[PDB]
């Protein structure tokens, strides 16, 4: 059960809380409070100014000892086990680097753990993340109404300030609400009402895209779109046509009242069964009509099949902070790593020294700075399974060479990890030949170590790191328990040779890949490469969101951001096998088709410029296209609307690996947002994509129209023959009427 | 040397497809151990479930009033559940579901399931509510062979038989569904055709208009006629023959298929004027096509029925 977003009573109420900086070392005594919808955390301080944090925003919430303390004895004084279990600290940023920090001191006792528990779950909620496009329009009307002046109106430089993409049409707009439209007013929260925000936006954004749609369906009746004509557009059209009428039915009658009643301006049409233009734009950026199922967002993947067929978020030398060379090593990655979903985090561990004793954790003595490691064991055990309840695998490259320093490690283990730590192997998976690697599910909240064996080795079990020699040789021994890790561009050699062998090897055995060393401003290789013969722990660059990264923590939020998603079947099944080159369709895998046209969009920027989309696709080679691009729009950012051919990707051969990637570009190069949609999930009809950030994370306005049809495959040729299987019926009717008349002649 | 043949299964809408691939799973197959049985308590009450909402649906479309009024309340308590989220069947539920089983009023709604939808095998759980309502119930290999649940994709499944391999295709049989079939059309050695006997006095899922028996009939009489199954034998199974049995002494096939003039209340005689429906007089198939009557609940007729289709396949290979 995904339960929506919903706010306790306390965080309302308010709670008093003192805000305190490490740096320039202040102090204002601030109630905080959410909204009752969950947008954002906001605070009154400096002499009445309101501040906000938008909870989208948010990367962890810790109390008690994860809360960072003030090391300087000046603010210490001020503030004061007990003092630091009712501190808080909220972290938050755009990627895993460069992250901001927020700290509080709760005045009153143990609200703040009932403050940092509830934070936390109202920023992972993914019902939230994924909002309906009206939902993220309430997200902007709240922002407006939380920021105030000292004497608590809204000013009216921030509605210009929101939407700054026309200025001077901006303030046409409002007066016609009966508003303020001038730079230097204010206006009061008794009368900036919903519906009235509403109403702006409609004088200001015109959507000649959607009058498009109206009569397109069928009205020259304009003023009304009747309950048969919506009932028919959401099945004829806003229904995946890959579904089954048993399991996914058709909307009855009584329930397409029911969104006439739910989204409804006008009660002419609510009485008479009708609904409005603005009743209709409101159903389309509506609750109903998402672009995916929760189905797909859920985690409803079966979770016991062996960790050989699951795709695993891997991590390579995690410490790092962006260049490979020079740079810093941080414990903060390690958290927003495995905070992040991902399952597998590299350790580089490296003898201490004579005055100490303590292993440090750095990159091959280079020029980076260290980090030590018993800090680093107790980030991740914070952090392992914060936002995912399934097993992380420690990806020690160990080059400590004493026995002393040897048991240490295994001892912080042991301790610091605890019981969650693997230490040996359990009663249905014992370590033998033919026996298969342990589920997900059989693992929760498990720490897998990765180390050579043969005091560390003690621990080591399920991976474990061998010398590859050749997939034959690898099925000559046979054992699931080992493992390879393999470097980028001999990972690649594998690929061009013998890439059939390599996805057997992956129906059993692990596989780790990562990048090259001459990537030394950790530039990312494109993870699908080998994704596409299953190997599972495809490691990368998280200090570096291109491309590449932009696509695997997108893909990876799907089941529940696990950090699990399942290899498709036949490259899981050892009874079959196929190429992943295959230039043509595949029997036993039913591929798709599908169409993507971009009507408009709303909002996209801060300022006039053009715009343009790109619409790429990700799978195996023959799947993949990555060239189509919509033209640079007429030069407004307001709501640009295109006027365009479909793209068309009519052959996806395996549409269970197609991922699509609609992203938006201003003029000159810079990015908008993007988003990444699973083919296999996706929904056909008008949609609205609400985009988002580079590390995946919502941005509230800008959002696409866009139409998508995802139809199955049927090789032209064989239509005919297609068409007769689905309706039979008027097939057989019409030969017989043949024959019927062909009666008479014949005798 | 170990041959492999590929095997289609085809048919319209709960033919029974899914039904025979668990028969084959029981005779040659792995079988089903208890922990096997387990996964299916929670498929038996969400049937149970979906049962009597649509049971209490009718009873407001054809307008049925129930017999007690202290079971109108019962109704509204079941109807209220998501039948997805079932997991358990405990109290007030499941006497709710007794005592509406026992109302007159929704007796007479289960006699005209015909006009509405309510699949096959309610009455064999609702009869048998007790044994399943008790708190520690083990589903029997009947009630894993009753089971509904509606089939989406392609699945392949294999079977070790002593001389052979046949990897048995499961599919879909909803209008939707067909336009997936062409990607399991290569190198078929045989198609196996399943027609429900009981759906000549129905109407599709699907299509309300439309006659589940004119669809059967008309996707089988075009499909044989396809070039990629010019070298494949085609072997018919007009499964449901027991629910015939039941349902041909009350609802007349007459009265859905004029052509038919033999006795009326005769199952022997109707089921034989269906199979000439299929076979006779088709231009387009000349190939021979190779019947059978069966049950696929029925583990005994499966076997039987199968274990010579066996020979029929291999001898024409
Ligand atoms: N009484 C009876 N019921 C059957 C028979 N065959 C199938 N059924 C029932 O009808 C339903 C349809 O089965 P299924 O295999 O899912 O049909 P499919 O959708 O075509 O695969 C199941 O719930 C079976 O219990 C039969 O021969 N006799
Ligand atoms: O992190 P870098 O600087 O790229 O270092 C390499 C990388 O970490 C490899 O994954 C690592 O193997 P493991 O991580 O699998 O130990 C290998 O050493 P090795 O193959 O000699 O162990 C290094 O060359
Ligand atoms: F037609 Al089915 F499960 F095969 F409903
Ligand atoms: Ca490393
Ligand atoms: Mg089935």
């Amino acid at each position: 059960q995904l339960e929506p977003p919903t706010v306790v009573e306390t965080l309302r109420r308010g709670s008093k809380f003192i805000k305190w900086d490490e740096e320039t070392s202040s102090r204002n005594l601030v109630t905080l409070r959410v909204d009752p919808n969950g947008f954002f955390l906001y605070w009154t301080g400096p002499n009445m100014e309101v501040d906000t944090l938008d909870i989208s925003s948010i990367r962890d919430t810790r109390t008690g000892r994860y809360a960072r303390l003030p090391k300087d004895p000046k603010i210490r004084e001020v503030l004061g086990a007990r003092l630091e279990e009712k501190l808080m600290t909220v972290v938050s940023g755009p990627d895993p680097v460069n992250t901001v920090f927020l700290n509080f001191m709760a005045v009153q006792d143990d609200t703040a753990k009932v403050w940092s528990e509830e934070l936390f779950k109202l920023a992972m909620n993914i019902l939230a993340q994924n909002a309906s496009r009206n939902t993220f329009l309430r997200k902007a009307y709240t922002k407006l109404k939380l920021q105030v002046n000292q004497d608590g109106r809204i000013p009216v430089k921030n509605i210009l300030k929101m939407f700054s993409a026309d200025k001077k049409r901006v303030e046409t707009a409002l007066e016609s609400c009966g508003l303020k439209f001038n730079r230097s007013e204010s206006i009061r929260p008794d009368e900036f009402s919903l519906e009235i925000f509403e109403r702006f936006l409609n004088k200001l954004c015109l959507r000649p895209d959607i009058d498009k749609i109206l009569l397109e369906i069928g009205a020259k009746g304009k003023p009304y779109l009747t309950l048969e004509q919506l009932m028919d557009f959401i099945n004829q059209k806003q229904r995946d046509p890959r579904l089954n009428e048993v399991l996914y039915p058709p909307l009855r009658p009584s329930q397409a009242r029911l969104l006439i009643e739910k989204y409804e301006p006008n009660q002419q049409f609510l009485e008479r069964d009708q609904m409005s233009m603005e009743g209709f734009s409101r159903y389309l950026g509506g609750e109903e009509n998402g672009i995916l199922p929760l189905e797909a967002l859920d985690l409803s993947t079966d979770m016991t099949q062996p960790l050989s067929a699951y795709f695993i978020n891997s991590s390579h030398n995690t410490y790092l902070t962006a260049g490979q060379l020079a740079g810093t090593s941080s414990v903060e990655m390690y958290r927003q790593a495995l905070l992040w979903g991902c399952r597998c985090v590299e350790l580089d561990v490296w003898k201490g020294r004579p005055p100490e004793e303590e292993p440090f954790i750095t990159h091959g003595f280079t020029m980076t700075t260290e980090v030590p490691l018993r800090d680093v064991l107790e980030a991740i055990a914070e952090t392992a399974f914060k936002t995912s309840p399934y097993p992380v695998i420690l990806s020690f490259e160990n080059h400590v060479d004493s026995a002393k320093q040897q048991a240490k490690m295994a001892e912080y283990c042991r301790s610091i990890f605890g019981d969650a730590l693997l230490i040996e192997p359990l009663d249905k998976y014992p370590l033998a030949p033919g026996v298969p690697l342990p589920s997900p599910q059989d693992l929760m909240g498990r720490i897998l170590v990765k180390n050579k064996k043969r005091e560390m080795s003690t621990l080591v079990n399920y991976i474990e790191p061998v010398k590859f020699k050749s997939f034959e040789a690898a099925r000559k021994r046979n054992k699931c328990f080992e493992m390879s890790s393999f470097v980028e561009t001999k990972a690649m050699e594998q690929l061009t040779k013998s890439p059939m062998e390599f996805v057997e090897y992956n129906k059993q055995q692990l596989s780790r890949i990562y990048p090259k060393g001459t990537r030394v401003d950790s530039s990312n290789y494109m993870p699908q490469l080998f994704w596409n013969v299953g190997c599972q722990l495809v490691a990368l660059n998280f200090q570096t969101l291109d491309v590449a990264m932009q696509l695997n923590a997108g893909v990876f939020e799907y089941n529940g951001r696990s950090g699990y998603l399942l290899k498709p079947e036949f490259m899981r099944r050892p009874d079959k096998s196929f190429d992943p080159f295959t230039e043509v369709i595949v029997d036993g895998i039913v591929a798709n088709a599908l169409r993507v046209k971009v009507i408009s969009g709303q909002f996209l920027s801060d300022r006039k410029v053009g715009i343009y989309v790109e619409v790429d696709m990700f799978g195996l080679p023959v799947d993949t296209r990555r060239k189509y691009r919509t033209r640079t729009s007429q030069g407004n950012s307001f709501n640009p609307v295109w006027d365009e051919e479909p793209f068309d990707f009519p052959k996806v051969v395996l549409p269970t690996l197609a991922s699509l990637r609609i992203a938006a570009f201003e003029e000159g190069g810079k990015f908008v947002g993007h988003r990444i949609l699973p083919v296999s999930a996706i929904r056909s009809g008008y949609h609205y994509v609400c985009l988002r950030n580079e590390a995946n994370q919502p941005l509230c306005l800008p959002a696409l129209l866009i139409y998508t049809e995802a139809s199955d495959y049927i090789p032209d040729d064989h239509q005919d023959y297609a068409e007769a299987l689905i309706n039979p019926i008027k097939h057989v009717s019409l030969m017989d009427q043949r024959a019927r008349q062909l009666a008479a002649l014949i005798g | 040397a170990r041959r492999e043949l590929k095997l289609l299964l085809l048919g319209t809408g709960e033919s029974g497809k899914s039904t025979f691939i668990k028969q084959m799973r029981i005779i040659h197959g792995s079988g089903y151990s208890d922990e096997d049985k387990r996964g299916f308590t929670k498929l038996v009450y969400q049937n149970i479930f979906t049962a009597m909402q649509a049971m209490i649906r009718a009873m407001d479309t054809l307008k049925i009033p129930y017999k007690y009024e202290h079971n109108k309340a019962h109704a509204q308590l079941v109807r209220e559940v998501d039948v997805e989220k079932v997991s358990a069947f405990e109290n007030p539920y499941v006497d709710a579901i007794k005592s509406l089983w026992n109302d007159p009023g929704i007796q007479e709604c289960y006699d005209r399931r015909r006009e509405y939808q309510l699949s096959d095998s309610t009455k064999y759980y609702l009869n048998d509510l007790d044994r399943v309502a008790d708190p520690s119930y083990l589903p029997t290999q009947q009630d894993v062979l009753r089971v509904r649940v509606p089939t989406t994709g392609i699945i392949e499944y294999p079977f070790d038989l002593q001389s052979v391999i046949f990897r048995m295709v499961d599919v879909g049989g909803q209008r939707s569904e067909r336009r997936k079939w062409i990607h399991c059309f290569e190198n078929v050695t045989s198609i196996m055709f399943l027609v429900a006997l009981s759906e000549y006095d129905q109407v599709l899922v699907e299509s309300d208009n439309e006659n589940r028996m004119e669809e059967s009939k008309a996707l089988f009489r075009t499909i044989i006629t396809y070039p990629w199954f010019q070298n494949s034998s085609v072997i018919l199974f007009l499964n449901k023959k027991d629910l015939l049995e039941e349902k041909i002494m009350y609802s007349h096939l007459v009265d859905y298929f004029p052509e038919y003039d033999g006795p009326q209340r005769d199952a022997q005689a109707a089921r034989e004027f269906i199979l000439k429906m299929f076979v006779d007089l088709n231009p387009d198939s000349d190939k021979i096509i190779y019947s059978h009557f069966t049950c696929a609940t029925d583990t005994e007729n499966i076997r039987f029925v199968f274990a010579a289709v066996k020979d029929t396949i291999l001898q024409l290979n």
